[PDB]
């Protein structure tokens, strides 16, 4: 466990909100 | 015309159709992608 | 039918967009999932 | 770290291989 594991899991679960939040949008204005 | 009409119908219902598996298939990565983030931060804990 | 086939076009042109746009937000999606299957993976082991 | 813990981890990676799968030919037949 490292100052560097944890940094990337933040990098990529923040990535996923990103990602998450884009797609509701995307499926909202689709319909 | 007739022809015509009848070829941007079938066009149409295609696109509609894609449409359609692309935006379920799209529902499913986003409830697979909330249970990745929610295990990743489960194992990081 | 001018406006029908105009009309028609419209809406073809319109599923079109969306269809690219739905298609791009998949490959973003494809490209997180295995980010974060590799991450659990990594967690896990 | 439990049974259930590698159990759960699986199945989620089990999971999303077979969407990834599903993916990869929806994208190759909707081009």
């Amino acid at each position: 466990s490292t100052a560097a594991g944890q940094e990337r899991r933040e990098k990529l679960t923040e990535e996923t909100d990103d990602l998450l939040d884009e797609i509701d949008d995307v499926l909202e204005e689709n319909a | 015309s007739a022809r015509d009409i009848h070829q941007l119908e079938a066009r149409i219902d295609s696109l509609a159709a894609r449409n359609s598996k692309l935006m379920e298939t799209l529902k499913e990565a986003r409830q697979q992608l909330l249970a990745l983030r929610e295990e990743v931060d489960r194992l990081g804990q």
